Formats: C-alpha cells, structure tokens, sequence
C-alpha cells in the first residue's frame, strides 16, 4: 500500500 | 511590489520594450511570469502564460524573456491598435499569492494635431419647465488630448456656473470631452446670447446660441 | 531470510501545456505486484503478479486514489524547485522518490526509508532513526525547514513501523507459493578459443531466484578477481535471474583455473571447471 | 547528471534452432529516462515488442527490459538499437549467442 | 466557457459586500481548475483578492491585504461562487472581476474573465436621473439627451432600443461639487430621415431601478 495521508510540498 | 516604467512610445513599425522588475530581496524569486494587455472600458487579457510562452499563435507580435530578477515583454512591429495598458504578473518562490505589476502605458506616435469638432445645445423646453437651464457643449474629436474650455455670456466670461471633464480616449486613438454651464432661465433669457470657447493647441473656435431661436 | 516492500515513483515535466509525465511501480522483494502510469488508457492502479489479483475493489479504488494524491503532489513540487535553483523555463526536470520498509525472517521491522533526487541528485532524505531529514545541499534547506515545522516525520515513521508491515506479513502470506521461493543456478562452463595461443572460460549461472549471487575465478587457488570480466545480473523475463563471469586463460592452462559461484539455493559453495 | 545507458542483448532461454524463444534487450545505467529501444531482425524492425515499467536503481539511474518473441535460426541475425540523448548516434548491439 | 457577475453597485460605509460569479460551460468543483477574484482601481492598480478550488475537498488563497475581511464560497448546486468582503471602507472602491485559471498554464495564467462591476462606498442616498432631450436645433444631423443630477455613477444609455449600432458616442458623467453625476449621449443621424424617423433616448439607471424613455424632437 502507498501512503495515505497528504504532504506538504518542498 | 514589482515596478514598472511608467509610459513608453514608438513610430508604427518600430519594436519598443517593457520591462518589469522584482523588489531583489531573493535571487531565485519571480520565475513563472505572465503578460495582459488592458484596452480602455474592459477586462485583461493574457499575451503570455510563462516566460516567452503564448496561448495560441493570434499573439506573435508579442515576445516575452528573463534576466535575474527582470522580466521583458517586446512588441516587434508596433501598430496603432497596440496602444493599451501592459500588466506583468507573477508570485515569489514558497508563496501563492499573485501580484501584478504597476503598469506602463504604450503609446504610438503617429497623424499630427486633429482639431476639434464641436457641437453646443441650448437649454430644453422641459427643463426650463423645471426652472433650470443646462448649456451643452461637447468636443467630438481631437489629438493629442491638449484641450481647454472657457464660457462667455453676451462676451462676459462666465466662470462659477462651469463644470467640466478630463479628455479621454474614443473607441478610435482619438480623444473627446465634454462641458455643462448651469444657469437659470432668468440668466437664459436675460442675456442675448452664450458662446462655448473652445482651445486647441492655441487653435480656438466659438459655438454659439441664442433664447430667440 | 529478510524480506521488503518498496514503491519507485518518477516525474518528469513536459515544457509548454504539456501534463509532467507520472509512472509508480511497486516491488515485494526482487518481485513487482503493481503499477501505474499517467500516459496509459486506464487511469486505475493495475495488479503485475497472480497472487495480488485476490484483492478486490476497496483495495484496487484506495490504491488509486493515493497514487493520484503523489502525482498532484509531484506536479506543485516540479514548479517550486525550478524557482529554488533559479532555473529557465525551456527544459525538462526531473523527480524521483523511493519509500518501503525491511521486515525480518520472524516478521519484526528491522527498518524503513524514503529518498528523493531532483535531476538525478539527492534532494533530502530521511535518517534512519525515523526522526529527522538530511538535506543535500542549499535548495533542500528549505524543504528541510518546512518539513520540520509540519513533523512530516512523525506521520511517515507511523506508516513505516505499522502499515507497512502489516500489508508486507499479508503479501508474503497470501503469495507463498511464489515470493518465498529459493531457485539454485542451473550451472555450466564454455570453452571460447580466442587465439593460436590463448582461450577464454565463460562461467554461468541461470534460472536462479532471487537476483542476490557472487561468481568468482581462481587459478592455483588464488583469487583473479583483478583480471575477470562479469556482467551484471540481468532479469530472464520469466522470473529468474542469469549472470556470468570470464577469464582468459592461455592454452594449456585450463586445468589450473576454477570458477566458484554463492548462492542461498546452494547448501554450499560449488566449483566448476574445463574437462 | 547525465548518463550513459549499457546495453546487453541475449535469449531467455539457451539458444537452439527451431525451438521458440525469447530475445532481450536489457538498457541499465541511463539518465535522464527519455529513450528509444527497437528490436531488428535483419536490419529490420520488429512490431510486435513489449517492454517492462520504468524502474530505477540506487545511484537514480534507470532500467528497462524490452522484450519479443522469436524462432533461432542459421540463416537470421538479431540486434538492439539504442537511441539517448547521450548518444551521439544510435547505438547498435548484434544478439551473440555465447554472450 | 462564460463567467457571468451579478451584486450590487452601492454598499455602504462599513456594510459588507457580497457578488455573485456564475460559471457556463465549466463545471466549479473541476479538479483541473481553480476560481479567482480581481480587482482594479486608479490608486492602486490591479490587486489580487483571492482564489478558491477543490481536487478531494475545497481549498483556498488569500491575499494579506484583506485576509481578515474575505471569504469566497462555492455553490455546486448552483455552478457559482461568491466573494464577501467584510467592513467596506472608502478604499475598496474599485472594479470587481471574477476569472479562471487552469493547469494547463500555470498560477496566475487567468484564463477567462467576468464582465467587471463597479463597487461604490459612500454614504449619499440613491437618486434616479432627471432626464431631457437636447434638440437637433437644425444642425447638419445629430440628436442627443441629457441624463442629470444623479447617483451612483452606473448608468446605460442607448437609442431606439438598441435599434442603433453604430454613429452613438456616450460621454463621460461629469461629478458635480454637489456630489451627483450629470451625462449626456449623441447620435449623428441623417438630416433627409430624421425628418420623419422618431428617435428615443433610452435610459436605464439599474442602481435605482429607474427605466425612463424620452422622445427627441
Ligand atoms: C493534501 C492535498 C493538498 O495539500 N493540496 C494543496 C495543494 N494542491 C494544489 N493543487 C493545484 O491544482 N494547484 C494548481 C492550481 C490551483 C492552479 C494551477 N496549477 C496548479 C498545480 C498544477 C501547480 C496548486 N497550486 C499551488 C500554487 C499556486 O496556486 C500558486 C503559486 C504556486 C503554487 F504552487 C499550490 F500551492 C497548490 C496547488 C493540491 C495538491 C491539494
């Protein structure tokens, strides 16, 4: 499974 | 802020640049620009989308570029119909907040010194009706824009009963004005007659009327 | 023994109106069971193994809604470091990031890492105590900062050491039959005249699963490894894995030299030489 | 930043005439990811050819397997053709069957 | 795609202000897409408000100089999205566009534009024109009307209806030291049909709902 939860950008 | 020159010109054909200019307080700031072009009574329109890049090929006069914290739109072949107001529009690296810049006005020099066609209204029956009486004159077209309106009844100026207007574009590159002498119909009726003077560039007319007519 | 997950995921933008192009592909040790492509039809994460093709929908619909979360991601990321590095408008750039985890022969987390590279460079990475990031030069900074400030850390190190482990046990569970296997080399030696004078020995090694292997040369029982050529392991297409090692040898000397390969589907070490 | 790609051209299986097949062309080493693999039976193209996803190693380099189906024979020699920015012109490799 | 705007063009000292962009052709919540508000005025220039989008869930940007006074909804049952803008000081005096951008182009690439409106701050009441014909006075031919003492500035004028497409010029309202505007428009007609063509003034002052019609003669 792929991560699920949003990131910030750089 | 992101400033801009305040006006720049050109003859018809020539290639004139705008150019505007980020505040230097990061290097790496300002990358993604973008140009509109505001004609008189309507809204911006996009000449460019990112540096040097067009949204379609209608816009190949218009040619955009970058240099450290300086961006440039040149237009090649400069035509009357190129005469507007050129906005930039970017943001700083690590933000998404849009700012445009200050604007610079594009002129293009071109038919000498168009005198002005006037037109002058005596006051309406329904008006006068009212008890008022509004004098009419109208500057219809002239260039470049150097115009000055003085009032006279029966030769006696007239200057506390005057409002006026700044001189503003056509639909054409021209320019018009108008001018309104409030009075009553005592004073209407009073004087024989009333004449709207009208400068241009030292060129002067008169248009006249009478309550006998 | 050990085993291990890992997703590799490649952007790259496209100069003009172009969309940057997005792939995704995902691996369980030396095997991959998944990608997904932005220029492909489909538009969905697709099953590459027999043995994933068990899961079903509210797998397959979670799976593609995340992988479009890291490509919308990568999309934002490309514009901000064409502004950090001060770069021009006119070329491609280029992103890549891998993340996974290493999940031991008793199924306890050993570790897990995530990277990325900006050109073909590292950008940032996360140390392995799950805390804290290493940037790789002044761009990176920054992200460095902002990741801090929003402990990026904590929310990855919490997929790492949990979710990661728990669907790696269930993969290496549900496909037993293929991911833990050990396929010895099917082993053999060629003989290649060269000269009037000297010949060359080409060692191989075929079939063998997984890619993990050492082929080495000795003469006289002393090693030649300064004087060998090797390719590198190279996949079959079906599953396995071949590689082979070489020596010149002058004529005559045949006899002298032994090729010895390493494997985990040996019991042990073996030896092979010309007859 | 750039790189060059390696090149190996061999068979799934150990070559014997009139038995089926499998031709590889295995590209490592490359970057940036932009490249062209075409598979040539006598100096001709092959249509039918399917390849791998694109995946990287370590050191950020890529790697792709390309891949078709084929019969050995005496009489036909097959070749991989490389196209990458780093190549100053395509790039040629013959399928030895000792290699 | 058409962006069609709608509010009012008066608010008061200290009111708040709230217009309406509706969406045609596009759809608001598209993940491709995000829905911009501009405006522009002469001491300040164009000046960015802000920006609103969904891709999961809504999101949005605002700019700092009116952060705490603005707010832009959506409404998908509807295609539209508004702006609100808090505690209307005479500086928000300004031209209000709505516009769209895509991600095709980057931020700050607006699109497509909304017909801009007029925002007036002040605290005078509304007054409808008084209206009257300027007659030709046997000059050759031309026809004008006179719209007076009136506010807030807004205000269309036409000829017949909008029969006239061409030969029309409308002038810009003088602002009088009373406060009220005062405009006038003209027709070159030719003099051999306006003996017998009737010509109408239309005038249609929207902020007061005043729709008068007066004949030139
Ligand atoms: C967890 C999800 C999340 O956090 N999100 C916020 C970030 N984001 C996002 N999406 C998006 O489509 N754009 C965008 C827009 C609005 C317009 C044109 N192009 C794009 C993308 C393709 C760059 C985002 N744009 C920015 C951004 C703006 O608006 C202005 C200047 C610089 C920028 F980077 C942005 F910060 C986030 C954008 C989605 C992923 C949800």
């Amino acid at each position: 499974v792929v991560v699920g939860a949003c990131g910030v950008g750089k | 802020a992101l400033t801009q020159p305040p006006s720049v010109s050109g003859s018809p054909g020539q290639s004139v640049t705008i150019s505007c200019t980020g505040s230097s307080s990061d290097v790496g700031h300002y990358n993604r620009v973008s140009w509109y072009q505001q004609s008189p009574g309507t809204a911006p329109k996009l000449m460019i989308y990112d540096v040097s890049n067009r949204p379609s090929g209608a816009f190949s006069r218009f040619s955009g570029s970058r240099s450290g914290n300086t961006a440039s739109l040149t237009i090649s072949g400069l035509q009357p119909e190129d005469e507007a107001d050129y906005y930039c529009s970017s943001h700083r690296t690590g933000y998404t907040v849009e700012v445009f810049g200050t604007g610079t006005k594009v002129t293009v020099l071109g038919q000498p010194k168009a005198a002005p066609s006037v037109t002058l209204f005596p006051p309406s029956s329904e008006e006068l009706q009212a008890n008022k009486a509004t004098l009419v004159c109208l500057i219809s077209d002239f260039y470049p824009g150097a115009v000055t309106v003085a009032w006279k009844a029966d030769s006696s100026p007239v200057k506390a009963g005057v409002e006026t207007t700044t001189p503003s574009k056509q639909s054409n590159n021209k320019y018009a004005a108008s001018s309104y002498l409030s009075l009553t119909p005592e004073q209407w009726k009073s004087h024989r007659s009333y004449s709207c003077q009208v400068t241009h560039e030292g060129s002067t007319v008169e248009k006249t009327v009478a309550p006998t007519e | 023994g050990s085993h291990s997950m890992r997703y590799f995921f490649t952007s790259v933008s496209r100069p003009g109106r172009g969309e940057p192009r997005f792939i995704a592909v995902g691996y369980v040790d030396d095997t991959q069971f998944v990608r997904f492509d932005s220029d492909a039809a489909s538009q969905r994460m697709e099953p590459r193994a027999p043995w994933i093709e068990q899961e079903g929908p509210e797998y397959w619909d979670q799976e593609t809604r995340n992988v479009k979360a890291q490509s919308q991601t990568d999309r934002v990321d490309l514009g901000t470091l064409r502004g950090y590095y001060n770069q021009s408008e006119a070329g491609s750039h280029t992103i890549q990031i891998m993340y996974g985890c290493d999940v031991g022969s008793d199924g306890r987390f050993l570790r897990g890492y995530r990277q990325d590279a900006y050109d073909g460079k590292d950008y940032i990475a996360l140390n392995e105590d799950l805390r804290s990031w290493t940037a790789a030069d002044m761009a990176a900074q920054i992200t460095k900062r902002k990741w801090e400030a929003a402990h990026e850390a904590e929310q990855l190190r919490a997929y790492l050491d949990g979710t990661c482990v728990e669907w790696l046990r269930r993969y290496l569970e549900n496909g037993k039959e293929t991911l833990q296997r050990t396929d010895p080399p099917k082993t053999h030696m060629t003989h290649h005249p060269i000269s009037d004078h000297e010949a060359t020995l080409r060692c191989w090694a075929l079939g063998f699963y997984p890619a993990e292997i050492t082929l080495t040369w000795q003469r006289d029982g002393e090693d030649q490894t300064q004087d060998t050529e090797l390719v590198e392991t190279r996949p079959a297409g079906d599953g396995t894995f071949q590689k082979w090692a070489a020596v010149v040898v002058p004529s005559g000397e045949e006899q002298r030299y032994t090729c010895h390969v390493q494997h985990e589907g040996l019991p042990k070490p073996l030896t092979l030489r010309w007859e | 930043i750039q790189r060059t790609p390696k090149i190996q051209v061999y068979s799934r299986h150990p070559a014997e005439n009139g038995k089926s097949n499998f031709l590889n062309c295995y590209v490592s080493g490359f970057h940036p990811s932009d490249i062209e693999v075409d598979l040539l039976k006598n100096g001709e193209r092959i249509e039918k050819v399917e390849h791998s996803d694109l995946s990287f190693s370590k050191d950020w380099s890529f790697y792709l397997l390309y891949y078709t189906e084929f019969t050995p024979t005496e009489k036909d020699e097959y070749a991989c053709r490389v196209n990458h920015v780093t190549l100053s012109q395509p790039k040629i490799v013959k399928w030895d069957r000792d290699m | 795609v058409q962006l069609q705007q709608s509010g009012p063009g008066l608010v008061k000292p200290s009111q708040t202000l709230s217009l309406t962009c509706a969406i045609s052709g596009d759809s608001v919540s598209s993940n491709s897409v995000a829905w911009n508000w501009i405006r522009q005025s002469p001491s300040r220039g164009l000046e960015w408000l802000g920006r609103t989008y969904y891709r999961s869930k809504w999101y949005s940007d605002y700019a700092v100089s009116v952060k705490s006074r603005i707010t832009i909804n959506p409404d998908t049952s509807k295609n539209q999205f508004s702006l609100q803008l808090t505690s209307m000081t005479p500086e928000d005096t300004a031209v209000y566009y709505c516009a769209r951008e895509g991600v095709t182009m980057g931020p700050g690439a607006f699109d497509i534009w909304g017909q801009g409106t007029m925002v007036t701050v002040s605290s005078a009441s509304t007054k409808g024109p008084s209206v009257f014909p300027l007659a030709p006075s046997s000059k050759s031919a031309a026809l004008g009307c006179l719209v007076k003492d009136y506010f807030p500035e807004p205000v269309t004028v036409s000829w017949n209806s909008g029969a006239l497409t061409s030969g029309v010029h409308t002038f810009p309202a003088v602002l009088q030291s009373s406060g009220l505007y005062s405009l006038s428009s003209v027709v070159t007609v030719p003099s051999s049909s306006l003996g017998t063509q009737t010509y109408i003034c239309n005038v249609n002052h929207k902020p007061s709902n005043t729709k008068v019609d007066k004949k030139v003669e």
